[PDB]
DNA sequence: GCTGCCGGCGGCTGGAGAATCCCGGT
DNA sequence: GGGATTCTCCAGCCGCCGGCAGC
């Protein structure tokens, strides 16, 4: 402890942090992260796009999430209709292929162009 | 001439501008484009017929506590693009593209605060910085490199806050605090040689640092033209124009009536004055007068905020003109003017803030 | 008092840890369940031996129950638009993302082309047919993601399988929504064939607090602490932009937070980066000379128990970018060299003992100029020494002869040697010799 | 007495401590701050 | 352009992260030991050889390295690092004067691409070039200070190859014989066992063609003499048993993953059991058994993967590395355990730890003999990290 | 007096031909810018310039800070998204310096160069410093009631007015103009009116250089005045840069017998082989009537008083005479000169190493009397002792120092350093040089290398490298307590030299000035060296000024005396390895400590 | 005057001589 | 218990001040 | 008789170590 040692600079320059802001603003509004997920969780809405008639006595119908995250389409039942119009899964259950695509700064290669492999 | 206040801007941050410049190598028939500075912002503006003046895009340093007072409009060499130069009291050399809406150059190296740019007329690379570091220092643009530094044993021995630039582009004087007029040299075969040196070298070609050229020594200096700080220069030709808190700008050349530039020895001691230039309410220091392109007219701001504006014609300057462009909200002190590409307009800042818009009417 | 500072203050850590937050849980930085003091999560343990000639019999019982069924070729029929043209039917195939492709490539190839009515009504018929090849290998089909199709006549695409090759497309007649660029909509027919507070104070000025809500759980990166000493640890360490102090509300803890004063985390890779014009840093199209340092941060940590009352490394080489004494210029590592940019013969000072000798008025130039000459001469040595003088005017003559007999200065120059032999520094067997070596 | 005056540059001349929906209300400030009540917690 | 802002707000990001890790390894980790190379290095192995010296809290490891420069002349770099053997000793631990240096530095013919020590005879080791050859450099026959005089003419350099490429392994049982992997789409054997009229050149005795694309591993099945694997660009693993005459014709051939692959490692301590990982950001393992079933499929990585290793001492144990600038522990162990919610949040099971202490791109790391738990990693960022898990992970 | 209105009534017709001058001089001056604003005009014309366009607001920040440009008048307020200045690695504040690696004396400015700026806030309420500084000043500050100006002219116009109606008139013009401040320069122009000549660049005494033109006949001593003054012996430059010239000139004996004296044929035009030059050559101790120019009788004046009877080696060095001329010259002019002094002494002791003993028996006397007030180490100065010894009286034995080889105490004065005798390194206290701190000076302790291998720097000596300047390898970066630091490159070992604490010397006087700006400035550079001087390095020096207080630093400040000169060197305090900075204790009083240096970089480790 | 004194950095040092041999 | 704390304690360093050797002529 | 050659004598310093005030 000292009295006053030169303060080193911090390296994260208000230009990122505006970035940041703006990422941060558009994400909580497309994904509802601090209203609805509880700071832990993206939502997806759901609704009824395809209505398929089996063989027997079942329907099943396809649900489409507004994100377009890594998620691909799922067959429902018809007896699950109105319960899972509106669904909430924590950030690390998402598939970890396509992922990347929720934001991003959420992951690139750094060194996008190589000169050697 | 006769201005008339035709649009005022107030940046309404209520801090201090400085150094308001014009976009002099816009081309013919380009939009009327200058730029100011004000605190941590760098603010640019549109001038429009009429008096209409249109905001242009703004920067702002944000990043630390920073104080900008100064501008310089320079070209790039390879993609015509202009280029704008910023520094304030951290010593930071700020480059601006506005075409990229981002900085795309930063020099760092000054001891202390900048207190006025401007770039070499004819070699839009080679930018010069005032600085309150008691040295001078002549930037490369192209590169990256540093080649200049006029100051030590016979340099200023207090702040420099003022310099110009000939129009030949061979020759800079500066002056400061200590009183001191002093001159510098490019046209010399060192300077030359190493301004074109400057240009051939390649951070990654070679291990060794580019060597700076260090500079003590003044061509001609001299001290007894003002008895209080000197803080505004502009030259006439071979004549030179120095002011001071005297409330008087001083026209004068080193030598006699005789004694040519070329021929002035290193060790020359006596100077002469020429002309005098009379105002009032100069009493704090730090303003500056400005020149037109065709180094017809003189302009000047004062603390009361009332305007100086004196043609540079064959009229004596004991009785050259008496100009005083007054409104009734000029109260706050005026820093810097700027001149048109082609006299056509005047821009004024002052400390409140605000910005004044002044027209020619022939 | 405008508070806008606080604000601004207290915001500057927030974007970065919520940011932070998000970036960790798709993809941590460490795994939480290893750290120490987070000892409640990681309840496995390490007793396993798992010998590994057995696992491949796990392995064959686990694929030969998982041998569920096999696709049966597909038909299917269409069944008129309904709308509150010809068709174009388009199969789409995914390939995996390769070394040389930017993003995964995509084959929407055709299958054939059919006619529909202009949006017909049921009830109005009294049926075009497209039907699939089955050309395609596994070996080609080792490249490929998954399947789907695409309609056009107003574009639609459903997928077929699943990720693992799971048939989702049975057998029957399926309606379908449609959206362009309720509503739209086909039908098609296919077959197969304690309570925690929070402080924020500010100078003491005045301060804002809060409650801590869905307790023993982070603030900033919603990290599940069950512990009171784990959620310090990991605010101390994870969130260090703040600092924090334990209060002991009554109602069972509190924690007054502050930001840090100093918090050294600034730029920690090559540190003349950060100096180089953008464009420049942070280029990584190559390899970038950095002067080697060593730091150890962990060498034998004690491992002490959780300790409540605990709560109320060093470096070797250049830690640091040095720079030029004169132009304060950034020192790049090659500049680093035995170049010190500090010799015994500064220029300026060899200008200054030139120009000052000229001041005095009563020597004329011809002493003069040999004033300035053996200036110059010393110091490019800076002799010290009394006995250098013979091999100093010695070198002195071979150095500036030429310049000496082009001045037309030599009288001048044994009128120095004289002027030096009257201070006893210089013997009279050496002028001559002096003299006689000039030519 | 001029000439040895000061040459001078210028002229002479939140009770409601709600939750940690305080950080929610920190970082989006503007452009639809959720929850439609940390406006409270200002 | 939109690339160069997000690359700069990433880089602040990152050094956020590892600023983060940095204050969190006191508690993570039993041992950080970092330093920073004047050049950044493609290649990191421990040599086999170890000295304990006697009275001091210290022993003494080697590392084989190398150097990768933008312009300037180029090395192999065998770096000597002293590591605490003492669990009540806590300078850091030792002196304080300085815990890495280098002892050996020989002049290249290039870059450095990879460099595998023989295990056999650890003073030869062998390294690729971007150029066309193998270049066999004995540092017993080289001065520690390199010449000026540039490149050093090496012992051998081994031709065959047309293309630059790095896939290299030592034949565990016999000298001399070494398989190599180049974009050429080929595989080059040199028997080296005793060639005294080479003048310096030998040429490939074997040339393996059997992949169509471009083959980026090679590794011996260390319990046979003529089985090792080989790996390419071609999305397949594929095993070549010598001595069948057939450069076309392989023993086996299997797809491995779905992208471009190029990391294969065979177990020390299992006659069958065979590993490797893709840019599919996937590490799978199969049995040399049955090639045509896969194991299992260890799903944590984010980019591409160029390394596989694995741990001596250890055998349920395995690590690998990717440009996702992390090094992960596997352990099979663990797979399929269940596992508390939290514990799933974290991770699976059977990822045992991932190492975050790194701003670049990793090209190299390696588990150690003499030393059961400590691992060095070198990153394209300039940086070289020795690191030990804390011991409360295992046991 | 009314020299004002003299000078104005003169300057009406003066000013009258002043504006018949500038009014030309304004003509041309525009002619000439016309052309050059033209060739500037016309290389702008060439070029296109892609113009600016306005600002639309970026996707980067939706919720961001704007500025609104309002106006006095009916437009309307402007309002755009400000754009985010990258931030960039500032660097602490450090004023110009030029490099430095001597010392460097300043002539004391009586006026005060400048009034230096201040914040404008502390003085509002605190404004007596200024008048505290002038009147340290004691209210000479530049151009203080300057009552304008004059060029020379209107003075001396003046100053031939001033008849009785010299002294009175130069008072007058001294207190009415500080440019001349001195009766000297108003006398100086009384001469040059009255004369309206100048003798030339020489002297009063026309000296022209010997190889000029103007060549003359002048004794040897005026010849060589203007060496003997200018000449600085100490530190082997002309005009020394570190030396006052307040000096006895090149005036001393020297050794009169120290030639081989053998009679030899020195050419055929020699000395000897002439019967009446033979005699001649012994006397002194057909002439031709050769042009004998002025520089070649100069030169034999000169000549003549280095060998007294060498004819042979100054008519070797004379290319317009031979030997035999030289002895017809002898003959003809110096046969009617003064007769040879041939002086010598007696030195009658001879047990140099005894001398010690008692050397050591003063430094006894000296350490036993001054202990008390030894504090005051006073510059040393080489004592000038006409005929007294070096007694009670001797200006080196009142200053309490030892007589350097630059004294002028007999050969063997016992105030006299007689040199060091170490056969090794010389840095224990065994050393004599260390114990009264000093450098072995290198005529005098030749047996530790201090003399030997003066070119190259491998030497057994570590008492002899300041002389040497054998400084490391030194690096400069942002300190860790404030503002800059200096960094050392390689590693050093405790004890070890590492670089001299180079500046400006100045009075203590001179250095309480400065240090009164410096006390405001909260930064300072004055090295306390002596009694008499104080070295400043704010304006020279070199990266040493940087290092930092420290109250537990890792170097140690040493004063010593190196050859006659009170120089600092600064050494390893401890051991100290690759990329530490340097700190040393400035020795401040406590209270001043805390107050200019209040950082300690650590906390107590109990 | 020179009431005030300026603060200067300092190096003291003083020394004496060796006694000889008895 | 253990913290400086301190003075002796032998162990060592290097100045320096005398005891020893040889060459050359008487 | 001198001069080079050793060669111990000494005063001071350095590291260690065993009591001596506290706890």
């Amino acid at each position: 402890r000292r009295r006053s040692l030169p303060r080193p600079h911090d390296f994260f320059d208000a230009q990122t942090l505006d970035a940041i802001r703006h990422r941060a603003i558009c994400f909580n509004l497309s994904a509802h992260i601090e209203s609805l997920g509880k700071g832990h969780s993206v939502v997806f809405h759901s609704t009824v796009i395809a209505k398929r008639k089996e063989d027997s006595g079942k329907i099943k119908l396809l649900l489409h999430w507004m994100p377009e995250d890594i998620l691909p389409d799922v067959w429902v039942n018809e007896s699950e209709r109105h319960q899972l119009k509106t669904k909430v899964v924590h950030l690390s259950k998402l598939p970890k292929d396509t992922a990347l695509l929720l934001d991003p700064n959420i992951y690139r290669t750094m060194p996008q162009k190589r000169l050697k492999r | 001439y006769s201005f008339k206040c035709v649009n005022s801007l107030k940046e309404d941050h209520n801090q201090p501008l400085f150094g308001v410049q014009f976009n002099w190598h816009s081309k013919e028939g380009d939009p009327l484009v200058f730029a100011t500075v004000g605190s941590n912002r760098v603010t640019l503006y549109e001038c429009h017929s009429q008096g209409e003046i249109r905001l242009l895009q703004s920067y702002v340093d944000a990043d630390a506590d920073e104080n900008f007072y100064t501008c310089a409009w320079t070209y790039d060499s390879n993609t015509s693009h202009p280029l704008l130069a910023v520094a304030g009291s951290r010593g930071i050399i700020r480059i601006i593209n506005p075409i990229t809406m981002q900085c795309i150059k930063h020099y760092v190296g000054h001891g202390n605060a900048i207190n006025e740019l401007k770039f070499h007329p004819r070699d839009p690379n080679l930018l010069l910085s005032v600085s309150k570091d008691h040295a001078l220092r002549l930037w490369n643009i192209q590169t990256d490199t540093l080649v200049a530094i006029f100051g030590g044993v016979e340099g200023h021995r207090d702040e420099v806050l003022s310099a110009d630039y000939d129009l030949l582009g061979e020759k800079i004087m500066s002056c400061g605090m200590d009183h001191s007029l002093k001159l510098w040299r490019i046209n010399s075969k060192r300077m030359m040689n190493a301004i074109k040196e400057s240009y051939d070298y390649n951070p990654n070609k070679t291990n060794r640092p580019f060597i700076s050229q260090k500079i003590h020594f003044p061509d001609f200096s001299t001290r007894d033209i003002h008895r209080n700080y000197v803080d505004c220069v502009r030259w006439l030709g071979d004549l030179i124009l120095s002011k001071s808190c005297e409330n008087a700008i001083v026209c004068w050349k080193p030598g006699k009536m005789e004694d040519d530039i070329d021929k002035i020895k290193p060790s020359e001691s006596n100077v002469t004055i020429l002309g005098r230039f009379d105002y009032s309410q100069c009493d704090i220091w730090y303003m500056r007068f400005s020149m037109d392109f065709w180094q017809k007219m003189l302009a000047l701001g004062n603390q009361v905020g009332k305007l100086y504006v004196w043609d540079l014609e064959v009229e004596d300057p004991h009785k050259a003109k008496c100009t005083t462009l007054t409104h009734h909200k000029c109260g706050a002190a005026i820093r810097q003017t700027s001149f048109s590409r082609d006299s056509s307009i005047l821009i004024a800042v002052c400390d409140d803030a605000s910005i004044w818009r002044w027209d020619r009417l022939r | 008092a405008d508070h806008e500072l606080f604000l601004q203050a207290f915001e500057k850590p927030t974007q970065i840890y919520r940011f932070l937050r998000t970036r960790n849980l798709i993809a941590p930085i460490f795994l939480h369940r290893t750290l120490t003091y987070m000892s409640h999560r990681n309840s496995r343990t390490n007793i396993k031996r798992k010998t590994f000639k057995v696992d491949d019999m796990l392995s064959k019982v686990e694929k030969m129950k998982g041998e569920q069924e096999s696709h049966s070729h597909l038909q299917l029929t269409f069944t008129g638009f309904f709308h509150k043209v010809t068709l174009e039917v388009l199969l789409v195939k995914v390939c995996h993302k390769k070394r040389k492709d930017v993003s995964c490539p995509i084959r929407q190839v055709p299958t054939g082309k059919k006619q529909v009515p202009l949006n017909p009504d049921l009830n109005q018929t009294k049926p075009s047919l497209a039907v699939s090849s089955n050309e395609f290998e596994p070996s080609n089909s080792h490249m490929v993601k998954s399947y789907s199709l695409l309609f056009r006549v107003f574009v639609a695409q459903m997928t077929v399988f699943d990720k693992n090759r799971r048939l989702q497309l049975l057998d029957g007649e399926y309606e379908v929504a449609m959206q362009e660029m309720q509503g739209p909509t086909l039908q098609f027919t296919l077959r197969w064939t304690l309570r925690i507070f929070y402080q924020f104070l500010y100078n003491n000025n005045t301060r804002q607090q809060t409650e801590a809500r869905d307790d023993l759980h982070c603030p900033w990166c919603t990290l599940n602490c069950r512990k009171l000493y784990s959620l310090l640890k990991h605010l101390k360490l994870c969130h260090s932009r703040f600092i924090f102090n334990y209060v002991y509300h009554p109602k069972g803890a509190r924690i007054d937070v502050s930001i840090n004063e100093c918090y050294d985390g600034s730029y920690a890779g090559n540190p003349q980066d950060i100096h180089r014009q953008p464009g420049f840093a942070f280029s990584r199209n190559g390899p970038v000379k950095r002067t080697p340092i060593t730091h150890i941060l962990v060498c034998r940590p004690k491992r002490t128990k959780a300790s409540m009352s605990e709560f109320l490394t060093y470096s070797s080489g250049h830690n640091r970018l040095y720079f030029h004494s004169d132009t304060c210029l950034p020192l790049r590592p090659q500049e680093m060299e035995v170049d010190s940019e500090d010799e015994k013969d500064p220029e300026w000072l060899r200008e200054k003992t030139i120009t000052q000798i000229e001041e005095f008025s009563d020597v004329n130039e011809g002493e003069k100029e040999v004033m300035k000459l053996w200036n110059l001469h010393v110091m490019k040595h800076g002799f010290i020494a009394d006995n250098q003088m013979n091999h100093a005017c010695m070198l002195f003559v071979e150095n500036y002869g030429q310049k000496i007999i082009k001045k037309n200065l030599c009288r001048n120059f044994m009128l120095h040697l004289v002027s030096m032999h009257d201070f006893n520094l210089i013997s009279i067997m050496s002028i001559d010799k002096a003299v006689t070596k000039l030519r | 007495r001029p000439r040895l005056q000061a040459q001078r540059k210028f002229a002479q001349s939140p009770p409601p401590a709600t939750q940690i929906s305080d950080l929610s209300k920190r970082k989006p400030k503007t452009e639809d701050f959720l929850t439609f009540l940390c406006l409270r917690g200002s | 352009k939109e690339a160069a802002f997000d690359d700069a707000v990433e880089e602040r990001v990152i050094n956020e992260e590892y600023k983060i890790w940095k204050k969190n390894t006191p508690f993570l980790y039993d041992l950080v030991m970092t330093h920073a190379l004047e050049w950044p290095s493609l290649t990191a192995q421990w040599l086999p050889d170890v000295t304990r010296p006697e009275g001091k809290d210290f022993s003494i490891h080697r590392l084989v390295l190398g150097t990768h420069t933008s312009d300037e002349q180029n090395h192999l770099v065998i770096a000597s690092v002293q590591l605490p053997n003492d669990d009540a000793q806590f300078g850091g631990f030792g002196s304080v004067s300085g815990k890495i240096e280098i002892e050996i530095k020989i002049n290249h013919e290039g870059e450095v691409n990879r460099a595998r020590y023989m295990p056999q005879n650890p003073c030869i080791i062998a390294t690729k070039t971007p150029s066309s050859d193998v270049l066999v450099f004995d540092y017993t026959k080289h001065p520690s200070k390199p010449d000026p005089s540039g490149e050093c003419n090496p012992d051998l350099r081994l031709r065959g190859h047309q293309k630059e490429g790095y896939g290299l392994s030592w034949n565990p049982n016999l000298s001399g014989h070494l398989l190599s992997a180049s974009d050429d789409h080929t595989i080059c054997l040199w028997d080296i066992s005793a060639v005294p009229k080479e003048g310096k050149v030998v040429d490939a005795k074997t040339i393996f063609t059997g992949h169509t694309a471009v083959v980026e591993d090679v590794s011996w099945h260390l319990l046979h003499e003529s089985l090792f694997g080989s790996v390419a660009d071609d999305q397949k693993l594929m095993i070549w048993d010598t001595r069948s005459n057939n450069t076309s014709k392989p023993s086996h051939s299997v797809d491995a993953h779905t992208a471009e692959v190029n990391c294969l490692s065979f177990n020390p301590y299992s006659e069958f059991i065979l590993a490797t990982g893709s840019a599919d950001k996937t590490v799978a393992l199969w049995d040399l058994r049955n090639l045509k079933l896969k194991l299992h499929s260890f799903e944590s990585h984010k980019d591409e993967i160029f390394q596989v290793q694995w741990s001596p001492h250890n055998e349920t144990i395995l690590a690998s590395s990717g440009t996702d600038r992390r090094l992960n522990v596997w352990d099979l162990s663990k797979i399929g355990e269940e596992q508390s919610p939290e514990d799933a949040e974290d991770g699976p099971p059977e990822l045992l730890f991932i190492h975050g202490g790194h701003t670049a791109k990793i090209s190299d790391f390696s588990w150690n003999p003499n030393e059961p738990w400590v691992i060095c990693s070198v990153s394209e960022d300039n940086i070289m990290q020795v690191w030990q898990m804390a011991e409360n992970i295992y046991n | 007096k009314r020299v004002k209105s003299e000078y104005m009534r003169l300057r009406q017709l003066k000013r009258f031909r002043r504006a018949d001058e500038v009014k030309s001089m304004f003509s041309s001056n525009r002619q000439k810018i016309l052309e050059r604003t033209e060739i500037l005009n016309q290389e702008w014309k060439q070029r296109r310039i892609q113009p600016v366009h306005i600002l639309t607001s970026v996707s980067s920040l939706r919720g961001t800070r704007e500025c609104s440009v309002t106006s006095d008048l009916d437009f309307p307020t402007q309002v755009i998204p400000l754009k985010t200045l990258n931030a960039v690695a500032s660097v602490p504040i450090m004023y110009s310096w030029s490099p430095l690696q001597q010392n460097f004396m300043v002539e004391d400015e009586t006026v005060l160069h400048n009034i230096p700026y201040m914040g404008d806030e502390v003085l509002d309420q605190d404004g007596t410093f200024i008048e505290e500084l002038i009147k340290n000043y004691d209210g000479k500050v530049h151009g203080d009631r300057e009552c304008g100006f004059i060029n020379d002219e209107i003075f001396v116009e003046l100053v031939n007015a001033l008849g009785q109606y010299s002294d009175k008139i130069f008072e007058a013009i001294s207190s009415m103009f500080p440019d001349k401040g001195t009766a000297e320069e108003l006398k100086e122009k009384y001469k040059e009116l009255t004369e309206q000549q100048l003798p030339g660049a020489l002297p009063p005494e026309c000296t022209p250089n010997i190889d000029g033109p103007n060549a003359k006949s002048v004794q040897r001593e005026q010849s060589l005045h203007s060496f003997h003054t200018l000449f600085c012996r100490r530190c082997f430059k002309y005009d020394c840069f570190l030396h006052p010239f307040h000096a006895t000139p090149n005036t001393y004996k020297r050794k009169n017998t120290e030639t081989a004296l053998d009679n030899k044929p020195c050419g055929p035009q020699c000395y000897q082989h002439l019967e009446g030059a033979k005699e001649f050559a012994a006397a002194l101790t057909p002439p031709e009537n050769v042009e004998w120019s002025g520089a070649e009788a100069s030169m034999f004046r000169v000549l003549i008083g280095t060998y007294y009877d060498n004819f042979c080696a100054i008519a070797r060095l004379i290319g317009t005479k031979t030997c035999r001329q030289v002895y017809e010259f002898r003959v003809k002019e110096s046969s009617i000169i003064a007769p040879a002094p041939a002086e010598d002494v007696d030195t009658p002791p001879r047990k140099k190493k005894r001398k010690h003993r008692l050397w050591a028996a003063h430094c006894r006397k000296i350490q036993l009397k001054k202990d008390g007030s030894s504090n005051h180490v006073y510059n040393y100065q080489p004592c000038d002792h006409p005929r007294q010894p070096c007694d009670s009286s001797c200006p080196c034995v009142i200053a309490q120092n030892f007589c350097e080889k630059f004294c002028q105490c007999s050969s063997e004065c016992q105030n006299r350093f007689p040199g060091c005798r170490c056969k090794a390194q010389c840095n224990t206290k065994q050393c004599p040089c260390y114990l009264a701190v000093r450098e072995c000076d290198p005529d005098l302790c030749l047996t530790c290398g201090a003399a030997d291998h003066w070119d190259s720097k491998n030497v057994s000596c570590k008492n002899c490298s300041i002389q040497r300047g054998s400084k490391k390898h030194l690096l400069l970066a942002p300190s860790d307590v404030a503002g800059w630091g200096i960094f050392i490159k390689d590693p050093v070992q405790k004890n070890e030299f590492i670089s001299e604490y180079c500046g400006e010397i100045i009075s203590q006087d001179e250095a309480d000035r400065r240090g009164k700006v410096y006390d405001k400035y909260m930064c300072s550079f004055l090295f306390n060296l002596n009694n008499d001087f104080v070295v400043d390095a704010t304006r020279k020096g070199n990266k040493i000024r940087f290092a930092n207080h420290s109250v537990n630093p890792n170097c140690y400040a040493k004063v010593m005396m190196v050859n006659g000169d009170h120089r600092i060197g600064i050494f390893a305090k401890r051991a100290i390895q690759t990329g530490e900075e340097l700190f040393f204790d400035y020795r401040y009083s406590q209270a001043d400590a805390l107050k200019y240096v209040g950082i300690e970089r650590e906390m107590e480790i109990p | 005057q020179l009431a005030t004194k300026a603060a200067r950095k300092s190096a003291p040092a003083t020394g004496g001589v060796k006694k000889p041999h008895r």
